[PDB]
RNA sequence: GUGAAAUUCUUGGAUUUAUUGAAGACUAACUACUGCGAAAGCAUUUGCCAAGGACGUUUUCAUUAAUCAAGAACGAAAGUUAGGGGAUCGAAGAUGAUCAGAUACCGUCGUAGUCUUAACCAUAAACUAUGCCGACUAGGGAUCGGGUGGUGUUUUUUUAAUGA
């Protein structure tokens, strides 16, 4: 939950939409899937 | 009997209970094969369920122990156990909450959660 | 009973302002810069788009329209301008 | 002033001041014209139009970028229309809402509201013909508005 | 409707000053407005002014101190030759040492005086006294 | 049943009790110094048909605007013509009681009507008893709808909605 809300900004300026209640970046990646 | 959660619907499922048993069950008659009679659980939808299979299945384990440890208080005259029920493949974590009955009867306690089959198809 | 030199107010009232009701009328919404999961392409996007935006290569959707502001669809990188 | 109607709503759209093209904008004036008139070959409105633009494409304002209107993009380039967009809109839902009509003649108010869109219609068909963009002879009617648009 | 904008500027000008208000705020503006500011600071009857520019129609804001009794108009702008001007000074200033009528000649806008000294006829604005 | 009786109908037992069913209306409380509609007006569910307000928009075009005799639409109730049913209520009318008192002036039946279809009919204390369009000029709290920002709590978590 930390690393998920937790602000991600990458390398280069741009910055993820994460929504609220959400917990996993592994179940990010499958929504996209 | 009380739990944080609320205890949504017991059901049973057993051969006997629709009458269809290979001997009508004698009272402790415990070595019949259809003397534990499966009843399946079903709690309230929580919205904090554990969502991985084998802690949801631990968590199963634990209110089951919740449970056993309130009918060992205040229903003394019941007796009862945890058997590891492992029918289904590949889960290795199914406790059946066994309870032995002074009318002579003898059945099996299972959780059933939507967050089983949420899981189910997830995987 | 309210004291202010309007010919250099305060950037912070104007902000509060009024988007008509400013000293200059300006638009308050912006463009966005975004990368797809799909792709990693970088799309140019309104702040409230009214359009449901995806990417070119991979059909994957941005934004969701949704009154004032665009609400983008999730796990896409984006920035402002 | 929300005229043949008691609203008083204000809920438009700004302008930025600087009347130049965006410095972050990196494109060609002449890939937009193709894109716009693909898109109007597609068969779109230039508000439409307009609107993917800014959206999709980032662009930001059609005149800003670009010395031409929307509309004098198409014209350029062949694809002006028959008549303004919101005459044929107005003359579009005045059919379907007289379509309505015919399905059920007990709205009254729908019998209101079509009235209030003859009366607009009566309106822009003046001005338009004032700027003479209409023919001189052209004439709305139902008839002739259910003739035109379907 | 929204008619006469810059009667609609000496009216809020009317009003912040009867108010008591300091400076005041014109949206929108244009160069009648601007000469017609331009002599009334010169007059001194006000302080200082400035435009804004929006693209649209301009804003103009006034700093002013504390001499106006009233700046008025003529709504229908009537023609005035020369002894119309002065009917229109008996019509309108209540007295003859003071105040002064304003009047687009061709030669451009100007209070009564000055249009006698230049010997020129047009059509009347408004007045300020 | 009224202030009081009384007409009324109850052994083929009314009223009542329970079990229903039919009819036709109605959509309470929730309900607001709320909402919607040009007004009159608008509260059961769901669906469809369109429509509309407002908010948001770096979409559109560029005066297309207001006031408006003539003319056009709507217009409560009742009333009028042709149909429907027609529970209730109910101008008329018919009666019981006319008893002291109207301080306590009705009771019962019941036509039109009440609603609907197709038409008319255009009045209302149809009032904010207060021409329109436009601009300026005190604050302070509200609320409603829309949007924005951030804050928290409730909320929930590879699901179809993240709402309060
Ligand atoms: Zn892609």
């Amino acid at each position: 939950q930390e690393d998920v809300q937790s602000s991600i900004v990458d390398e280069d300026g741009f910055t993820l939409v994460v929504g609220k209640n959400t917990k996993s970046l592994n179940s990010i990646r499958k929504k996209i899937l | 009997m009380k739990l944080p959660l609320s205890v949504k619907s017991i059901l049973p499922v057993g051969s006997a209970f629709r009458y269809t048993s290979l001997c009508q069950p004698v009272p402790f008659a415990y070595s019949d094969p259809d003397f534990f009679q499966d009843v399946i659980l079903e709690f309230e939808t929580s919205p904090k369920w554990p969502d991985e299979i084998t802690s949801l299945e631990k968590a199963k384990t634990a209110f089951l122990l919740k449970i056993q440890e309130e009918l060992s208080a205040n229903s003394s005259t019941y007796r009862s156990f945890f058997s590891r029920d492992e029918s289904i493949p590949y889960n290795l974590e199914i406790v059946t909450l066994n309870i032995l009955t002074p009318e002579g009867y003898g059945f099996k306690f299972r959780v059933l959660t939507e967050r089983d089959e949420i899981l189910y198809l997830r995987a | 009973v309210l004291v202010q030199d309007l010919l250099h107010p305060t950037a912070a009232s104007e902000a509060r302002k009024h988007k008509l009701k400013t000293l200059v009328q300006g638009p308050r919404s912006y463009f966005l810069d975004v990368k797809c999961p799909g792709c990693l392409n970088i799309t140019t996007v309104f702040s409230h788009a009214q359009t449901a935006v995806t990417c070119e290569s991979c059909s994957t959707i941005l934004c969701t329209p949704t009154g004032g502001k665009a609400k983008l669809s999730e796990g896409t990188s984006f920035r402002r301008k | 002033g929300r005229m043949h109607s008691a609203g008083k709503g204000i809920s438009s759209s700004a302008i930025p001041y600087s009347r130049n093209a965006p410095a972050w904008f990196k494109l060609s004036s002449e890939s937009v014209i193709e894109q716009i008139v693909k898109y109007a070959r597609k068969g779109l409105t230039p508000s439409q139009i307009g609107v993917l633009l800014r959206d999709a494409h980032g662009v930001t304002q059609a005149r800003v970028i670009t010395g031409n209107k929307i509309m004098r993009i198409l014209k350029s380039n062949g694809l002006a229309p028959e008549i303004p967009e919101d005459l044929y809109y107005l003359i579009k839902k005045a059919v379907s809402v007289r379509k309505h009509l015919e399905r059920n003649r007990k709205d009254k108010d729908a019998k209101f509201r079509l009235i209030l869109i003859e009366s607009r219609i009566h309106r822009l068909a003046r001005y338009y013909r004032t700027v003479a963009v209409l023919p001189p002879n052209w004439k709305y009617e139902s008839a002739t508005a259910s003739a035109l648009v379907n | 409707t929204r008619s006469s904008v810059l009667a609609d500027a000496l009216n809020a000008i009317n009003n912040a000053e009867k108010t008591g208000k300091r400076q005041v705020l014109i949206r929108p503006s244009s160069k009648v407005i601007i000469k017609f500011l331009q002599v009334m600071q010169k007059h001194g009857y006000i302080g200082e002014f400035e435009y804004i520019d929006d693209h649209r129609s301009g804003k103009i804001v006034v700093q002013l101190n504390g001499r106006l009794n009233k700046c008025g108009v003529i709504s229908p702008r009537f023609n005035v030759k020369i002894g119309d001007i002065e009917k229109w000074t008996a019509n309108l200033l209540p007295a003859r040492q003071f105040g002064y009528v304003i009047l687009t000649t061709s030669a451009g806008i100007m209070d009564h005086e000055e249009a006698r000294r230049k010997h020129v006829s047009g059509k009347i604005l408004g007045f300020v006294y």
